[PDB]
Formats: structure tokens, C-alpha cells, sequence
RNA sequence: CGGAGAGGUA
DNA sequence: GGGTATTCGCCGTGTACCTCTCCTAGCCC
DNA sequence: GGGCTAATGACGGCGAATACCC
């Protein structure tokens, strides 16, 4: 709809723990969404209000994107660990499986948030037509 | 006729397949396709193995060669 | 009392009913374990398989004792098939590994 | 017999040991009453056995 | 009284109510009907003649009779025997006596 | 008899579960009552489980025993060998979902631990007490969180199409089917290459072995949920009146009538379009149902007429005490056996011992009718049955006979060792 | 002599044990099934020949199912010098002493420490004829390689009271003393001596508690003494009752007690028998304090004292440093700060549960433990049952085991030791080592271990079925048809007696054979 | 209706065991400590047996 | 031969 | 924080036989 | 007539869910 779709990206406050949950365990879900949602403003809500009007088609698209920031996210891991052994890292095997060097590496929240704002540029671009 | 199974069990000392090898005997002596190699006192086969076996008459070797030759006889 | 043949549940071939020819005597799974200390193997199969609930097999063998010989088929117990059943009414899938 | 029983709990060690208390209230018609002595000598109280 | 969460009678009765019915949303006047029905009235909690005689005979009172229901002051004197015989005082009763 | 070497256990599909049926259970009809002809197609259907009797169908039209190989082309009867109904199972379909009783009361709750969500609030959101958030939108609230009426409602005005919350069964069905269990796999072992915290490492590597036996088993989560619940073949329930005013029968037919009896009014209330608390109603009632079907014990007593006894539901006589009744106990019990007092006989050989005339003659009964016509003592089953219960001094040598070298087992009821 | 008298893994027949009875031999090593490595079954010489015959045991004997029986039927039988008074030898032999963690000191004293500490009484051959076990602190006027005539006290200590005895000289400085927290004032001077009371080891106060009494000994110059034989710290920190002898002040000689604690004299009342015993040994029932055990060896210490629950940090010479664990302060320990401990070293006072025996002590120690208990039962009541039947059934208590570093697992899966076993073996086959692969015994209870059964339909069929077929249908899991009761369902030969040459032969039949 | 249940099916409602005068005057004079109210017979209770 | 309760037995 | 330390449900209950009852009924159609 | 149709005086053990001093 609109040509222009406000964003909350790449923004330098945009680095805070993802760790809201209202019930027990605090593991993924509950904040992957939460994620790709604080990386878009409301023009988006009424971006999607107005180009679909059918709920569940509007859930299914939601599901959609959720998939795509998840799978961003991965292709992110992947790549922190290419990068990483391209850097010299060895995998440290704990008592939890396989990681990565302290100094080589990351976390997942600003890995999350990264990918977060990026789909959401690629949402906003695709609003612009 | 014969009630403990002593010498059997010398004979085969495992036991079980003592088991086994009495019951072939015993039921193709019941079920034709031989006869008993210890006279009868109108007894049954069981005991009848079990002297067989006591007098090493019958054992999984004298069985098995026995299948195998009747086998050669009976297929050509 | 005793018996050889007669009466038998309607869900289960287990052999109970009335006084007239009253069931068989309740091998429990105690003298399972009894025999199963014995080197007693074929004979838990027949007291439990033959004897006592495949009725197929209980035919069989009652058509080869009165035939003139003693030998068994081996048969799938009706009670096995009942826990079967049951647990595939559940919505709880059982499946037989085929040889 | 409907009445006033004070018995004894038993078993309740928790690595202290100690015997405590219970006294029960027993109507001929009716919901029981329960006055039952804990660890922590706190009194507890149970109408039946809610 | 320190570990107690409620310190007023509106509060304990809600409470009450709801440990007696799970869910239920409880209303002052439906949790007084039942503490008074539970306790306090004639067709819901009957000691008898023999359940008050032992009562009072539990309590080491002169009276051999009263009321069949559960009161104030006969609660209190649990309370105090009890308390009694937590500070040895008092003598746990056999649960297999035939008196 | 059938070959395998090993058993599988697995949940069930809905789609494999109607596999298994070979006909839709509709009618919630056991029989006529007052008249004993089984009502089609109820919970004993000749269409649906197959005839009652044997190579004959039962519906008037068929009584020759040739049709065993076909089913009846007049009617709707599938006319087999009655064994068959012994073996057919059936199916109901459920209007709305309802959950299983197992996985929800039971202490290591499988839905719960799965949806990783206290039993409580499993229990507050089916009894529909409690509403949840499936799959919500850019809420400022979590994505998934229980609510109550109050909140939720809030939430209502407050969002619009972006909220997503409803009640009972269908709601545990949206998330299990919400989830998917590679990418959360992938997610998870992607996660720890990162993290380096010892409690995260750990709770990543409890949901990988959780995730990863859920995938290995192939069982998917939605198939968790009952959308179609089998009914139990007929005859291993069967029916069994009791004369006089009473109807008393099997239990799992009288549970079985109480279930297919709310389906069948849940399922008139959506085709009318009923309001939402009506139909949320028998929704909760429903679930009641099935739930005492599959497990009495867990949601409160469901009890019969006279008798202050809970019904027998299925997983009440699949548990045992002691142990898995009729393969081995209770009871088993086992043909050719007999009990009797036991007198001394000094007498006797150790490896002997004394038998009453009686018992080794209605015992040994096949071996006398085999031996009494190998000898030409006897020309039929029926003259060897005559001579046996005649018991004449000619069947006293054959029972000397067959019992000369035949040995027997002495057994104690309480058997405390092999010598026993 | 290294002179073998018995011939490579033989059966030992009523001749071999005559043999070893005129050449007396004090202990023998026999393969048990709990060193069985059979995978699948037990190794026929690892069992024994009990049977109805003297012959060793036979192939496809259903041992387990025996064992189980031979146990159930004495059960309808069960119903429900002096111990920590004084060794006193009552025959006449060599004095032999084990694991002693002593110093000779002034008068003549051998002063033996801790409780682990053992007193044999060798006869005229390697046999021992009496054991005693020697408490913290004892006096003995004897020595090894020394005749004791009978009911003659070889070591003695007050029945009433244990006296901490002092190995070294110098004066008493109270460490870690603060007043009227950690010792309430008590003075009762006679000789010298004083009253004061460390408090009860419950509660102590707010104070007492963060902080123990401990009594260093050195000397008139006050550098550090130290006891060069005994794993006894210098500083003797004093335990709960310890009731402090020695004033601060006053030197004191090597034979004089310390502290008192006292004692109950023997016959506490913690002790059940019977057929419950014998049940909550096969199931490994908590036994309501536990004396925990010193999990690993080295030096150890109080780590942040009193957090509701002491926290004590054993710090091996070349482990792993930071190693505090768990104490509850409702128990009267032996072990204090700066005391050498070693696997299966008791922590706290009391009856051991099986399962630290098992982890920490081994599996032998274990199953001897449980052996000696059940087999203690029969004897009171008098009936004597072959002890490799107690063996089998521990072997099957321990069926399962939790992986640390897995080859195939999960770095805390508790999977069965005989599955982890054939990894392993698979694994160092080939060229490659993954990862790995290392386990730890667990134990579990008859109840527990028959539900961590391979295969479902056993621990579903007699035992919680409900939960068991949930989890095997949610797990999807899938069994060969293994133990014989799965085959006793199912209705087939069972692959034991008889049956076992059958199922055997099926099983050559498979993986196309 | 409530009285012949009680009368008819409740558990100490017992038929008379009457093979002997005896049999009879042990039945009368029995006491049950089981019953609506009082013990079960699953209690061992080995303090009140 | 659908299932509960009671007594007695070992 | 953490380890008891409770509180909240689930669960187990020798064997086998004999005898005996006693068996969904409410109800608005 | 009828077609649907709707507690404890257990005890010991044990896992799950919070509860409580230091």
C-alpha cells in the first residue's frame, strides 16, 4: 500500500535481552516473533490490514515470515561458524556437545535481532510496490 | 520300562537338547517312518527313547545321519 | 474337579463357566515362573498357547491326540491379541514386525 | 466412636526426626475435623480431608 | 497467625470456600452458608447423644450431654488440649481400645 | 502361525486409525432394549463388525453358508466367518477434537512437557476455562501465554485479526500443528554452537533430546490429538442382558453409548448453528466423556445405576493387579487340569503318584477316544463319548494304558520355587 | 608361596574346595556374573554349578528366574567382643591390622584414627578367625604379629564416650573461636579440664554455624606440628558434643584425650530386618540418612558455611580443584578440614545407600554389600541360600548407566551399560575412537529397573502400564522380543531350557543366515 | 428403597452361616470392624489386627 | 461363560 | 541462591478355590 | 411404556510442584 513503510531497523538500541516468556522454560518461541515483531513499526500492521483481508491468510503469511527470519537466522549461525573457523576456531566439546571458541563466539540474541531487522527491510521493500 | 534319566543325561550332558533328540525319536516312532531299535513292553515312546538314549543307540549324530541317508534314498 | 474340553469365555478362549463342566484350573503367571525356572520350556507353551487359548490350536490338538499321536501347533494366543485390540482402541498404534 | 481423638503422627522425620500430634474431631453425621501438628510446629487444619 | 495469609473473616471464608470447591468464584454469603451448614446446623453435622458424651468425656468435662452440633468454645478447648499434650500434658488415646 | 521377530510401539494417525475401521460408528443404539435386535448402525453393527453368526448374513437375506469369501450384495451387511467380528474394529468421528487422558494427568505429561506448559493450565484451557494465545501477530503480549476471560477480552478490543485464542482441544491441536520439530531442531543445535552458559546449554540439549525422540519415532504431533476416536471390536465387549427390568451389560458399551450420544448432539448443535456457549458446552461434556471412556480416575467418577462403582473404562482392565490379566494373570487358565484334597499314600514309588479313577479318566478323555478307536473298540467320537461315560471295565485297560508311562504334574497354588 | 595349587579358570568342586582346605586360603577370586562381560546373558563359569546336579551350569539355564524364587521362598519366613564397647580377641592368634591411619605415641599407645581402620585375628594360616572394626581413637597395648590370648582386650575405648587422644605435644590454641556462638561458656575446672560444649550439630546459632571450633596442637613456640602417618589434621575441629578437655594454656602430652563426643553405648535403633529389609535393598530405598560418602579423593575443606546446607570442597593434589558438594547439617561427621579422604571415605555417620556405594565405592564393593545384607537376613532366620543368586539380581539392579562423554548419546542419557558396552567394543574395533565413550553406573531399584527395561511390554504388562505404553507409543519405540516373559506373552519357546536351542537357532536364522 | 438396599446389599448385611447352631450363634454375635465407617480390609494394620 | 460385595479354605 | 521441605497427585496391594448375592435406571415423551 | 442419557480407619513409596532457613 503505502510507498514508503516506516522501520525500526539496524537501530543501535535495538540490542536487549529476548528472554520474554509468561509460562516455564524460557528456550526458543515466545521471542523469535517477538524478535521480528520489534523490528517493525504499526504501518506495517496497517500495510497487511489493508493488502489481505482474510484473518487466516493474513496468520498464514505471519507464519510465513516467521519462517523466513527463522531460517535467515540459521543461515546467520551457519555463517558466524564458517567465518569463525575461517578465523582459526576449534569446536570445544562440553558436556552440552559442540561450541566454539569464547573468542570466536557469538549470541544468539544479536544474531536474532540482526536477521529481525533484515527481513523486515526485505518486508518493507516489498510494501513499496 | 525306564524312570530316571541319569544315563541320558551322561550321554548328552547339556540336557536340553537331549529334550529335543528324544521327542524327534519318539515321534517318528509314533508317527510312521521307523521302529524302535529296543523291544517293547507295550510302553510308550517316551521311554522308549530314554532306554535308546541310555544305551547310546540314539544321539544327534546317529540322528542327523540317519535324515541325511534317508534323504539320498528317498530323493532319487 | 477337572477337565479336558468344554466351556469357553465369549470375549476370550480361556476355558470358565457354570458347574456343569467348571473351567480349567488357573495356571498363574507363579507357576510360570515356576516352570520357567525348570529348564520347562515347551510345556509353557503348550499350557498357555494350546491349552489354553488358541482355538485353532486347541482344535488341532485335540483332532492329533484323538488321531493317535501327540504333536502341537504353535499357534498365536487369542489373549494377546485382546491386549492388542484394546490398545489399538486407544488411538495407541501396535504393529507386527513381519519375519 | 464420634468424639475427640488425639493420636499420634508418625514417620514424619525430615533428617530431624520427632513424633508429632493430631487431634480429630469425629462427628456421628457429618464433615470430620482435623488438627494436625507439623515440622514446624505450626498447627494445620482440615475439614475432612481437604 | 504469622504464617496465616488472611487476617479478617470475609478472606478466610473465600478461602475456605474455594479449598472445599476448586473453581466455583466465591461469594461471602454462599461461603458463610457453608461454614454454618458444615459446623453450625442441625441437619448437616450431628454428634449424637454418644459422640457429645465422648466429647466431653475426650475434653474432661462434667457433662455427660449438649448440643449435637460443633461450637465456639468446644473448638477452643481442641485447640487447648491439644496444645496440651504438644507441651506433654496431655496423653495421646489409644486407637484400638475397645473405650 | 504368524511370523515376527519383534513389536512396534507407536502413536496413532487419524488417517491410518480409519484405516483400521472398516465402517463409521453413528448410532449411539447397543440393541432395542425393551427388544433384544441390535440397532444399525450402532455400537454392534453386522455392516459395520460383521455378522453375528457364521457364513450366514443377518439381515433376512442370506441364510445359505456360501457367501464367506463376498460381502452381502443385498444389504449393507458384510457378511464374513464370525471370527471376523472378533477382529473388525470401528471408528467415530469426533465433531471437535478431544484430547487424550494419559497425556495430560499423567505426572510426566506428554503434552505438557512437550509444549513445555504447566498440566494445570492444559487442564484450565480444555475444561474451557482459560483461553491461550495460538499464533498471535505483532501483540504486544507473548506469542504464547494462557489468559483468562478478562484479559482476554481486552486483548479482543484491543486486537484485532492479529489475535488468535480459542478453547477446549482445538486450541492444543493449533499449537501441535504450529510446531515444527526440524527447524526447532536445527534452531537448538545451531544455538549451542553460540551459547556457552552452562543452564542454556543444558536446557537446549533437554529439548534436542525431547525434539529428537519425537522425530525418530515419526510420530507427528498433531496425530496426538483425537480427531477420530476407534471403538473397541464387539465381541471383546459383549453384550450380555441380564433378565427382568434391568439392562446391565458391558461397561465399555454403556460408555461407548454415552460418548457416540454426545457426538451425535454436538454434532446436531454445529450443523444448526448453535451459540457458542451451547456448543462450548458439549464441547466440555464431550471431552468428559471420552475422557472417562478412555481412563476413569483422572476427571472425577463416572457411575452406573444401583451401584456406587465406577465403569470399567479401557485402560482400567488393560492395567492389572497383579499384572496384565489374561496372558498370564488373571488367570490364564489352562485345559487338561484338575484340583483335588491330597491324602498320603505310603506306598507309593518317589516318582509315583496315587490319581483318582475319575479324574484320570475325564482328564486322559481325548487319549481313551484316540486309543478306544485305533483298537476298533469304538467307530466314532460319539461311541468313544458313550463308552467313556458309560464307564465300563473295557475303558479301565485303556486308561491303564495311556496312563502306564504317562506322567502328570502335581502343582501348589501358592508357588514359592520350581519345586513347587 | 606363589605356588599354584588351583588350574586356570576350573569349577571348584567339593575336591578343589578340600584342597584349598588343608592348604587354608583366607579369600579366593571366583568370576561372578557382576564381572560377567556376556553381553546379552551371563558366561557360564561367571554363575557357578548350583542346581539339581554337580555339574557345571548348563547352556540356556534360566538363571535369573531361579535366582528370583530362590529368594521369594525363604521370604514367607522372614518377620518383623562387644560392638563399640571394646575388642576383646576370644581365641588365640596373630593381631593384624588394616587401613590404619595411626601414630605410636607416648605410653605405649597406638593410637588409631578414623573408621576405617580394620583388626583381623590371622589363625596359625592365612585365614582370619575374628574381625573388629577399630572406631576414631583407641588405645592398644598390642601390635601386629602378636598372640592374644582369648577374651583378652587387644584395644579398648570408653564404651560411653569417644576421647579424641593427642598425638603430639605443645599447647592448644583455639582456632575459628568466637564466644557465645560456636561453644556456649561452661568452665568446670578439677584438674584443668573445662566443660565447655560444642553445640548439637542441628543448629548451632547464627554464628556457631558459619563458623566450627577446631583445636590446633603445636608447639610451645607455636610453629605448626605435624602428624606424619595419620591422614588427621593438626587443627582438630571440633565436631558437635565434642566436649573440649584440654584448656588453652597448658601442655599436654601425647596420650591424654582432646575431646569427648559421646556415644550410645551400641544398640541404636536404626536398623530394620525382615522381608522389608530385603525389599528396600532390592529397591535401594533411601535409608533416611544416608552416610554420604567422600565422592573423590584428596584434601578437603569447608567451603561458605551454613547456606542452609554446608557446602564441603575436596581438592585433589591433581584433579579437579573446585569440587564442593553438599553436606545437611542434621548429621555428626568424621571428616574435618585438611583430612585425606579417598573413594567410598564415609562423610556423614550412619547406614549407606546403595546407590553412592555403587557410583563411588564400585560395582564389586556394591554388590558384596548387598549380598552381605540379604544373605545376613537369611541367617537370622536361618536359611541359607546360595549367594550367586543375590549376584544375579544385582546385576540386574544395574542394567542401566549414565553417559558423560557419549559415542552415540546424549551426555546424560541413561542407557543401558550392556548397549554402551557394545558401542564401545564396536567403536574401539575400528581405527576410529568416538568421542568418548565414558559411563557411570548407576543404581536402580527392582521396580525402576524393570520399568528401564529394553522392551516395553514387560514393564507394561506387570507393572505401571499406563505410563509405559504412553511413553513407548510417544517414544515409538520397538523391541526384539529379548527376556523370556516378552515370549510368555507373546505365546512362543522361550530362549531358555529347552527352548533356548530353538530361539538360538532363529537367531543364527536372521540377518539373512 | 434406601432400606432394603441396606437391608439386602449392604457389606455387613450377611447371609446367615447355617450349617450348625453354632455357625448361627458366631454369626449373630460377630463383630466387624470393617463396614461403612470403620476399617477396610487392605489395611495391615498390623496395630489393629 | 459381564462385573462388584461377603464368608471359609489353603 | 539452594537444598531441603514440604505440599499435590499416582501408585502397589501373595496366591486359588468354594459358596452366596447382585446386577445402568430417570425421564420427559 | 420408552429412547435416549446422564472421603477420611489406608499405608508406604514416589514423582511433580512449589515452600522455606541461611
Amino acid at each position: 500500500m503505502t510507498k514508503i513503510t516506516v522501520n525500526y531497523t539496524v537501530d543501535v538500541k535495538d540490542i536487549q535481552p529476548k528472554h520474554v516468556r509468561s509460562e516455564s522454560n524460557p528456550q526458543n518461541q515466545n521471542k523469535i516473533r517477538r524478535a521480528w515483531v520489534l523490528s517493525l513499526s504499526d504501518n506495517a500492521m496497517e500495510v497487511i490490514q489493508n493488502k489481505i483481508k482474510s484473518a487466516p491468510a493474513r496468520h498464514a503469511y505471519y507464519e510465513a515470515i516467521d519462517r523466513e527470519v527463522s531460517n535467515k537466522w540459521i543461515e546467520l549461525m551457519r555463517k558466524h561458524t564458517t567465518e569463525s573457523l575461517n578465523a582459526g576456531a576449534k569446536f570445544i566439546m562440553t558436556s552440552c556437545g559442540e561450541r566454539l571458541e569464547d573468542d570466536y563466539c557469538g549470541n544468539a540474541d544479536e544474531r536474532l535481532i540482526v536477521a529481525a531487522q533484515i527481513v523486515a527491510e526485505t518486508i518493507a521493500a516489498d510494501f513499496n510496490r | 520300562a525306564r524312570v530316571t534319566v541319569q544315563d541320558a543325561v551322561e550321554k548328552i550332558g547339556n540336557r536340553f537338547d537331549l529334550v529335543l533328540v528324544a521327542a524327534r525319536r519318539a515321534r517318528q516312532m509314533q508317527v510312521g517312518g521307523k521302529d524302535p531299535l529296543v523291544p517293547e513292553e507295550n510302553d510308550k515312546t517316551t521311554v522308549i527313547a530314554l532306554r535308546e538314549i541310555e544305551e547310546g543307540l540314539i544321539n544327534n549324530q546317529i540322528l542327523d545321519v540317519r535324515e541325511r541317508q534317508e534323504q539320498q534314498e528317498q530323493e532319487a | 474337579h477337572a477337565r479336558s474340553t468344554g466351556s469357553y469365555s465369549l470375549v476370550t478362549q480361556q476355558p470358565l463357566g457354570g458347574k456343569a463342566q467348571f473351567g480349567g484350573q488357573r495356571f498363574g503367571e507363579m507357576e510360570v515362573w515356576a516352570l520357567e525356572a525348570y529348564g520347562a520350556a515347551y510345556t509353557l507353551q503348550e499350557m498357555l498357547t494350546v491349552k489354553s487359548d488358541d482355538v485353532n490350536g486347541r482344535t488341532k490338538m485335540y483332532k492329533n491326540i484323538v488321531d493317535g499321536n501327540h504333536q502341537m501347533e504353535p499357534g498365536m494366543p487369542e489373549s494377546f491379541n485382546v491386549l492388542l485390540k484394546e490398545i489399538r482402541s486407544l488411538g495407541i498404534n501396535i504393529e507386527l514386525e513381519d519375519e | 466412636s464420634p468424639g475427640v481423638f488425639f493420636d499420634s503422627d508418625k514417620g514424619k522425620t525430615h533428617s530431624s526426626g520427632k513424633v508429632l500430634y493430631n487431634a480429630r474431631i469425629i462427628p456421628y453425621r457429618g464433615s470430620w475435623l482435623d488438627f494436625e501438628f507439623d515440622p514446624k510446629d505450626n498447627l494445620f487444619v482440615r475439614i475432612d480431608r481437604r | 497467625l504469622r504464617v496465616d495469609p488472611t487476617n479478617d473473616r470475609l478472606s478466610a471464608l473465600v478461602e475456605i470456600y474455594r479449598m472445599m470447591r476448586p473453581g466455583e468464584p466465591p461469594t461471602r454469603e454462599a461461603a458463610e452458608s457453608l461454614f454454618e451448614n458444615l459446623f453450625f446446623s442441625e441437619d448437616r453435622y450431628d454428634l449424637s447423644a454418644v459422640g457429645r458424651m465422648k466429647f466431653n468425656r475426650s475434653l474432661l468435662r462434667e457433662e455427660i450431654e449438649g448440643s449435637g452440633i460443633l461450637s465456639k468454645d468446644d473448638i477452643i478447648d481442641v485447640m487447648k488440649k491439644l496444645i496440651d499434650i504438644r507441651n506433654g500434658k496431655g496423653e495421646v488415646d489409644d486407637i484400638d481400645h475397645l473405650g | 502361525t504368524e511370523e515376527f521377530d519383534a513389536i512396534k510401539i507407536a502413536l496413532a494417525s487419524p488417517d491410518m486409525i480409519r484405516s483400521w475401521s472398516f465402517g463409521e460408528v453413528k448410532k449411539p443404539e447397543t440393541i432395542n432394549y425393551r427388544t433384544f435386535k441390535p440397532e444399525r448402525d450402532g455400537l454392534f453393527c453386522a455392516r459395520i463388525f460383521g455378522p453375528v453368526k457364521d457364513y450366514e448374513c443377518l439381515c433376512g437375506k442370506y441364510k445359505r453358508l456360501k457367501h464367506r469369501g463376498v460381502i452381502c450384495e443385498k444389504c449393507g451387511v458384510e457378511v464374513t466367518q464370525t471370527k471376523v467380528r472378533r477382529e473388525r474394529m470401528g471408528h467415530i468421528e469426533l465433531a471437535s477434537p478431544t484430547a487424550h487422558i494419559w497425556f495430560l494427568k499423567s505426572l510426566p505429561s506428554r503434552i505438557g512437557l512437550l509444549l513445555d506448559m504447566p498440566l494445570r493450565d492444559i487442564e484450565r484451557v480444555l475444561y474451557f476455562e482459560s483461553y491461550v494465545v495460538i499464533e498471535g501477530g505483532m501483540t504486544n503480549l507473548e506469542r504464547q501465554q494462557i489468559l483468562t476471560e478478562e484479559q482476554y477480552l481486552d486483548a479482543l478490543e484491543e486486537f484485532g485479526d492479529e489475535f488468535d485464542a480459542k478453547m477446549g482441544a482445538e486450541a492444543i491441536q493449533a499449537l501441535l500443528k504450529s510446531m515444527d520439530l526440524e527447524q526447532e531442531c536445527e534452531q537448538l543445535r545451531e544455538e549451542l554452537n553460540e551459547t556457552n552458559s552452562e543452564t542454556k546449554r543444558k536446557k537446549l540439549t533437554k529439548r534436542i533430546k525431547l525434539l529428537e525422540a519425537f522425530v525418530q519415532s515419526g510420530n507427528k504431533p498433531e496425530w496426538m490429538i483425537l480427531t477420530v476416536l476407534p471403538v473397541l471390536p464387539p465381541d471383546l465387549r459383549p453384550l450380555v442382558p441380564l433378565d427382568g427390568g434391568r439392562f446391565a451389560t458391558s461397561d465399555l458399551n454403556d460408555l461407548y453409548r454415552r460418548v457416540i450420544n454426545r457426538n451425535n448432539r454436538l454434532k446436531r448443535l454445529l450443523d444448526l448453528a448453535a451459540p457458542d456457549i451451547i456448543v462450548r458446552n458439549e464441547k466440555r461434556m464431550l471431552q468428559e466423556a471420552v475422557d472417562a471412556l478412555l481412563d476413569n480416575g483422572r476427571r472425577g467418577r463416572a457411575i452406573t445405576g444401583s451401584n456406587k462403582r465406577p465403569l470399567k473404562s479401557l485402560a482400567d482392565m488393560i492395567k492389572g493387579k497383579q499384572g496384565r490379566f489374561r496372558q498370564n494373570l488373571l488367570g490364564k487358565r489352562v485345559d487338561y487340569s484338575g484340583r483335588s484334597v491330597i491324602t498320603v499314600g505310603p506306598y507309593l514309588r518317589l516318582h509315583q503318584c496315587g490319581l483318582p479313577k475319575k479324574m484320570a479318566l475325564e482328564l486322559f478323555k481325548p487319549f481313551i477316544y484316540g486309543k478306544l478307536e485305533l483298537r476298533g473298540l469304538a467307530t466314532t467320537i460319539k461311541a468313544a463319548k458313550k463308552m467313556v461315560e458309560r464307564e465300563e471295565a473295557v475303558v479301565w485297560d485303556i486308561l491303564d494304558e495311556v496312563i502306564r508311562e504317562h506322567p502328570v504334574l502335581l502343582n501348589r497354588a501358592p508357588t514359592l520355587h520350581r519345586l513347587g | 608361596t606363589a605356588d599354584i595349587l588351583v588350574p586356570r579358570n576350573t569349577l571348584l568342586h567339593e575336591q578343589w574346595c578340600d584342597l584349598l582346605e588343608e592348604n587354608s586360603v583366607d579369600a579366593v577370586k571366583v568370576r561372578s556374573v557382576v564381572s560377567c562381560d556376556t553381553d546379552f546373558g551371563v558366561c557360564a563359569h561367571c554363575y557357578g554349578r548350583d542346581l539339581a546336579r554337580g555339574h557345571i551350569i548348563n547352556k540356556g539355564e534360566a538363571i535369573g528366574v531361579i535366582a528370583a524364587q530362590s529368594i521369594g521362598e525363604p521370604g514367607t519366613q522372614l518377620t518383623m567382643a562387644a560392638a563399640e564397647s571394646s575388642i576383646q580377641v576370644k581365641n588365640k592368634g596373630s593381631i593384624k591390622l588394616s587401613n590404619v591411619k595411626s601414630v605410636v605415641n607416648s605410653s605405649g599407645k597406638l593410637v588409631i584414627t578414623s573408621r576405617n581402620t580394620e583388626l583381623k585375628l590371622i589363625d596359625e594360616f592365612g585365614r582370619t578367625k575374628e574381625s573388629y572394626k577399630v572406631p576414631y581413637g583407641a588405645v592398644l597395648a598390642k601390635g601386629d604379629g602378636e598372640q592374644v590370648a582369648g577374651g583378652e582386650t587387644v584395644a579398648n575405648w570408653d564404651p560411653h564416650t569417644m576421647p579424641v587422644i593427642t598425638e603430639v605435644s605443645g599447647f592448644v590454641r583455639f582456632t575459628d573461636m568466637i564466644d557465645g556462638q560456636t561453644i556456649t561458656r561452661q568452665t568446670d575446672e578439677l584438674t584443668g579440664l573445662s566443660s565447655l560444649v560444642v553445640l548439637d550439630s542441628a543448629e548451632r546459632t547464627a554464628g556457631g554455624k558459619d563458623l566450627r571450633p577446631a583445636l590446633k596442637i603445636v608447639d610451645a613456640q607455636g610453629n605448626d606440628v605435624l602428624i606424619p602417618g595419620t591422614d588427621m589434621p593438626a587443627q582438630y575441629f571440633l565436631p558437635g558434643k565434642a566436649i573440649v578437655q584440654l584448656e588453652d594454656g597448658v601442655q599436654i602430652s601425647s596420650g591424654d584425650t582432646l575431646a569427648r563426643i559421646p556415644q550410645e553405648s551400641g544398640g541404636t535403633k536404626d536398623i530394620t530386618g525382615g522381608l522389608p529389609r530385603v525389599a528396600d535393598l532390592f529397591e535401594a530405598r533411601r535409608p533416611k540418612e544416608p552416610a554420604i560418602l567422600a565422592e573423590i579423593s584428596g584434601i578437603v575443606s569447608f567451603g561458605k558455611e551454613t547456606k542452609g546446607k554446608r557446602r564441603l570442597v575436596i581438592t585433589p593434589v591433581d584433579g579437579s580443584d573446585p569440587y564442593e558438594e553438599m553436606i545437611p547439617k542434621w548429621r555428626q561427621l568424621n571428616v574435618f578440614e585438611g583430612e585425606r579422604v579417598e573413594r567410598g571415605d564415609v562423610i556423614s555417620d550412619g547406614p549407606e545407600a546403595p546407590h553412592d556405594i555403587l557410583r563411588l565405592r564400585g560395582v564389586h564393593a556394591v554388590t558384596r554389600y548387598i549380598v552381605n545384607e540379604v544373605q545376613d537376613v537369611y541367617r537370622l532366620q536361618g536359611v541359607k541360600i546360595n549367594d550367586k543368586h543375590i549376584e544375579v539380581i544385582v546385576r540386574q539392579m544395574l542394567r542401566k548407566a549414565t553417559i558423560v562423554n557419549a559415542g552415540s548419546s546424549d551426555f546424560l542419557e541413561g542407557e543401558q551399560v550392556e548397549y554402551s558396552r557394545v558401542k564401545i567394543a564396536n567403536r574401539e574395533l575400528e581405527a576410529n575412537g568416538k568421542v568418548g565413550a565414558t559411563y557411570s553406573r548407576d543404581l536402580l531399584g527392582i521396580t525402576k529397573a524393570s520399568l528401564a527395561t529394553e522392551s516395553f511390554i514387560s514393564a507394561a504388562s506387570f507393572q505401571e502400564t499406563t505410563r509405559v505404553l504412553t511413553e513407548a507409543a510417544v517414544a515409538g519405540k520397538r523391541d526384539e522380543l529379548r527376556g523370556l516373559k516378552e515370549n510368555v506373552i507373546v505365546g512362543r519357546l522361550i530362549p531358555a531350557g529347552t527352548g533356548y536351542a530353538y530361539h538360538q537357532d532363529r537367531m543364527r536364522r536372521r540377518a539373512a543366515g | 428403597a434406601a432400606v432394603k438396599e441396606f437391608f439386602g446389599s449392604s457389606q455387613l448385611s450377611q447371609f446367615m452361616d447355617q450349617n450348625n447352631p453354632l455357625s448361627e450363634i458366631t454369626h449373630k454375635r460377630r463383630i466387624s470392624a470393617l463396614g461403612p465407617g470403620g476399617l477396610t480390609r487392605e489395611r495391615a494394620g498390623f496395630e489393629v489386627r
